[PDB]
RNA sequence: UAAGGAACUCGGCAAAAUGACCCCGUAACUUCGGGAGAAGGGGUGCUCUUUAGGGUUAACGCCCAGAAGAGCCGCAGUGAA
RNA sequence: UUUGGCACCUCGAUGUCGGCUCAUCGCAUCCUGGGGCUGUAGUCGGUCCCAAGGGUUGGGCUGUUCGCCCAUUAAAGCGGUACGCGAGCUGGGUUCAGAACGUCGUGAGACAGUUCGGUCCCUAUCCGUCGUGGGCGUAGGAAAUUUGAGAGGAGCUGUCCUUAGUACGAGAGGACCGGGAUGGACAUACCUCUGGUGUACCAGUUGUCGUGCCAACGGCAUAGCUGGGUAGCUAUGUGUGGACGGGAUAAGUGCUGAAAGCAUCUAAGCAUGAAGCCCCCCUCAAGAUGAGAUUUCCCAACUUCGGUUAUAAGAUCCCUCAAAGAUGAUGAGGUUAAUAGGUUCGAGGUGGAAGCAUGGUGACAUGUGGAGCUGACGAAUACUAAUCGAUCGAAGACUUAAU
């Protein structure tokens, strides 16, 4: 059950019980609303749909993503909501405990909840096989002309080809990764933040999704 | 470094389908002069 | 406001009874040792070598010579395991990180006062 | 962060002075040891007289490293030299005195005899 | 910040020469990268000139070149003098700004974007 | 470039380290020449006194000092090459 | 996986041994054994199933595939994969010109016996092999909001601490089942901490040339050198993961139970049974060229409403950018617009001024008091672009029958 969306703000630390130091990610989860319920009798699977950060009302002749278009406005008009910057769907909740238009608030998580946290990782561009994978380099003296290349990429006349999935250079970076079994350290209702013990994927101010851990 | 077979006419021209020039901008000169580059007071008759 | 949340959320863990000190000062830090038996307290005394960070991440290091072996010790400034901090001396240094003391001994490693 | 080939000064009176490390005990592939770990080592420099003689293959425990430990409250402790103490494969020492300070985490591996003999445990 | 295709010393030298000629001439024409970098350099110079005291005059001497200007009615000032004298009086009410960039076409020998940077 | 320091490798290959000047000291072995710059130690900035050297000597003044005292500064004084 | 044959291509060339780097077709298996049966007391031995699911080490010694010791570990195959891999790398080995020793030869020279020295090329194309875009599609116009078939891919292993010295066992040793921390690998993610870097940050300092002198500063000397160091990027740092638990099964154990008038695990039935096989991380996921599922907009003036100008929905060109980037893509944004960037005022973090005064014979010290920075981390702005901007984008099939 229990998901929510936030922006990752940054990392600090907190002193816990008997002075143990705890490194902490502060996540600002402000102004979530339930935009839609999806059901097994209309869509074939039970889920809810949450929008996260509100943006400006539709304006004639606007170019950027700061303003809603007409479809986004009509979608957020069914619930009595403002248009939202990000929208995701949650399948682990119980769809009967929710109402379209209601606010998902930060205090649905309590301190001590173990959570899973999803984000898109940072982004690094074209990287080679030493950084992208864990490959080891060649000798840097003794006549070597082999330093940061990959090694051989196949055998010979048998398999006169390269197998799929071969670990070559290429673009390293922004994939969606969850970490499992992180936990809530404290929840701050007034500032609307969660503190998560650990670090979470993604750059600063990028979207994160928190769910209740399964395992 | 060498090609084993020569490339034909059809493969050469299939390679050149993205190799072309895009059409320029043209925000027109309303005060006086020739039509200038977009968002420019361009150096030949610019009246942006 | 987005720029204050770290400062706002960790504001309740700053301590306020700490004296002011600089690198070069000589400190007596009373730290609490919790073995399983008791909650005893032992003092580490030496020279402030380093000071860095801001907010709750601030951190300082003190150095002494125990039995001919130099020992250094780094604490979070706002930790609840420091019971008190006494400033014993004021040093006179020219420099914000005194790493040159790691390769000295004796009258060479002696810090002037005030 | 003690690995194969490093030299550690010996911090007891068993007759060794310098020791070179041969293996870090532990798992397969374990690369580095730190304060509290048990290494097996050769004596490269002995004191005349003395129980342990040059060329011997002993095991030691590491007290004192230069890159010391992090503790749970986020405080650290570092030392100015790497030292060790030759042990008797029941975690008793072979010497009788310990020179120099010694980290507190030696109590977690039950090296109580070393911790008692030392001038102050830090 | 930009590197402008130069080593560290060459880049510092080029930016000092650019800022000096803009003070001399009040509009110059260059490539668009260079002018986007000289915006900041000459605006901090004009700030130092508005501040006006000896310490900032000495800070401004660190950057300007020692160039003589033939002034109308046959006079002569250095560029440090024009900066602390004339240019600082124009901008005493304006808070920031002080330079405008206008695009031109490409050059003929490369297709480099020309640009005019001017004082306002 | 943390910690470690030849664990690399056919091989310390490449790099790092040494280096100027002054003062102290220096083995085996030798065809008595040498080895030898063996190894190995120490010193070096600036200011003021001064008694005095090379004297710039006319003399301290004119620079290095005769080189001795007393100071000052820095993490570091053939502070680069 | 050393010989026979060749000759069944290659004297218009199929690069030879070790080693590194990277695997993996992919299999009689060292470990875990996961399991189990016995000429199995635990501990072994031996066999069976299972496995290439996953794991499978650092050094001393060579000329080379061969070996041999040291110290660990839960443990240290099989090679066809051109004795896998030189248009990926080394060149120690062998063998080219020099030279020497043993030996043979009258000799020139030989042996392959030793020994010291000794040049290894290539911009990737018809093509075959990782990442990232444009379009032929696209069947209401069209545009904004999610399939989960699989093409799928990621396999992730293990050691020490309490039940219980209970049980086996004579005792020694020594459980099954449940409750704590490690090693490796990273699946990995991240910069709060500890460190690294940090060539437009701060300070010290030598030589030389200039700013007329001084004082300040500047240029050059690896960034001149030295000490620190913000963002960013980072491991040696900080966090998480794997020992899911369900199905079906192997070897095996059974129960019922006849044929085979008994017995018997099997023929029909029913149970149980393993890290192996199939289900809870990640991309595509109508390119699943068969064309999945959930808000807006839609109508000509004619008009075989085709088609022409149009005119319609949202997109783009262009411009300021960065959390994104080879480019392009992605994202933040653009004349209500600060928006985004610069600026200016800020602060956060990094490193004690100029001037004046006082003291000192002088070098210097002290006071005036946390100055520069802001280079990379808030507010104010129009300095900043699009000038009027312009461009692109339907007439819902049809049918067929099922209202």
């Amino acid at each position: 059950t229990k998901g929510i969306l936030g922006r990752k703000i940054g990392m600090t630390q907190v002193f816990g019980e008997n002075g143990e130091l705890i490194p902490v990610t502060v996540v600002e989860a402000k102004e979530n609303v339930v935009l839609q319920k999806k059901t097994v009798e209309v869509d074939g699977y039970n889920a809810i749909q949450v929008g996260f950060e509100d943006k400006k009302a539709y304006k004639k002749d606007a170019k950027s993503n700061k303003y809603a278009n007409k479809p986004a406005e009509g979608h957020a008009k069914k619930a009595d909501a403002a248009p939202k910057r990000f929208i995701r769907e949650f399948r682990n909740v119980d769809v009967d405990a929710y109402e379209v238009g209601q606010e998902v608030s930060v205090d649905t998580f309590v301190a001590g909840d173990v959570i899973d946290v999803t984000g898109v990782s940072k982004g690094k561009g074209f990287q080679g096989a030493i950084k992208r994978h864990g490959q080891s380099r060649g000798p840097m003296s003794h006549g070597s002309h082999f330093h940061r290349a990959p090694g051989s990429v196949g055998m010979a006349s048998d398999a006169s080809r390269v197998f799929k999935g071969q670990k070559m250079p290429g673009r390293m970076g922004g994939n969606t990764v969850t970490v499992q079994n992180l936990e809530v350290v404290q929840v701050d209702t007034e500032n609307k933040v969660i503190l998560v013990k650990g670090n979470v994927p993604g750059p600063k101010k990028g979207l994160v999704e928190i769910r209740t851990s399964i395992k | 470094a060498v090609p084993k077979r020569r490339t034909s006419k059809t493969r050469k021209n299939k390679r050149r389908t993205h190799f072309k020039i895009s059409v320029p901008g043209m925000t027109e000169c309303p005060n006086c002069g020739e039509y200038k580059l977009s968002h420019r007071v361009c150096k030949n008759c610019g009246s942006y | 406001t987005n720029h204050k949340l770290i400062e706002a959320v960790t504001k309740s863990q700053l301590r306020t009874d700490l004296p002011s000190f600089r690198p070069g000062d000589t400190l007596r830090v009373h730290v609490r040792i919790i073995e399983g038996t008791r909650e005893r307290i032992q003092v580490f005394e030496g020279v402030v070598i380093k000071r860095r960070g801001g907010g709750v991440s601030e951190t300082f290091t003190v150095r002494k010579i125990s039995s001919g072996v130099g020992v250094e010790r780094t604490f979070p400034l706002h930790t609840p395991k420091i019971e008190k901090i006494e400033v014993k001396r004021r040093g006179k240094v020219r420099r914000a990180k005194l790493y040159y003391l790691r390769s000295l001994r004796g009258k060479a490693a002696r810090i002037q006062e005030i | 962060m003690i690995q194969q080939e490093t030299r550690l000064k010996v911090a007891d009176n068993s007759g060794a002075r310098e020791v070179l490390t041969i293996k870090v005990l532990g798992g397969s592939g374990r690369k580095t040891a730190n304060i509290g770990d048990v290494i097996v080592c050769t004596v490269k420099n002995a004191t005349p007289g003395g129980v342990v003689k040059k060329g011997d293959v002993v095991k030691a425990v590491i007290v004192r490293t230069k890159s010391g430990v992090r503790r749970n409250d986020g405080s650290y402790i570092k030392f100015d030299e790497n030292a060790c103490v030759i042990i008797r494969d029941d975690k008793g020492p072979r010497g009788t005195r310990i020179f120099g300070p010694v980290a507190r985490e030696l109590r977690e591996g039950n090296f109580m005899k070393i911790v008692s003999l030392a001038p102050e445990v830090l | 910040y930009r590197k402008l295709g130069r080593t560290s010393d060459q880049r510092k030298a080029m930016l000092r020469d650019l800022a000096t000629s803009l003070i001399i001439s009040e509009r110059i024409e260059t490539t668009e990268a260079r002018a986007k970098e000289v915006r900041s350099v000459v605006e901090k110079l004009i700030t130092l000139g508005k501040k006006g005291d000896l310490a900032s005059r000495r800070n401004a001497a660190k950057t300007l070149r020692n160039v003589e200007i033939l002034n109308e009615d046959e006079t002569t000032q250095t560029a440090l003098q024009k900066l602390f004298g004339e240019i600082a009086e124009r901008y005493t009410e304006r808070q920031g700004g002080y330079t405008r960039i206008l695009k031109q076409g490409p050059r003929r020998g490369d297709g480099a974007e020309s640009v005019i940077i001017e004082l306002v």
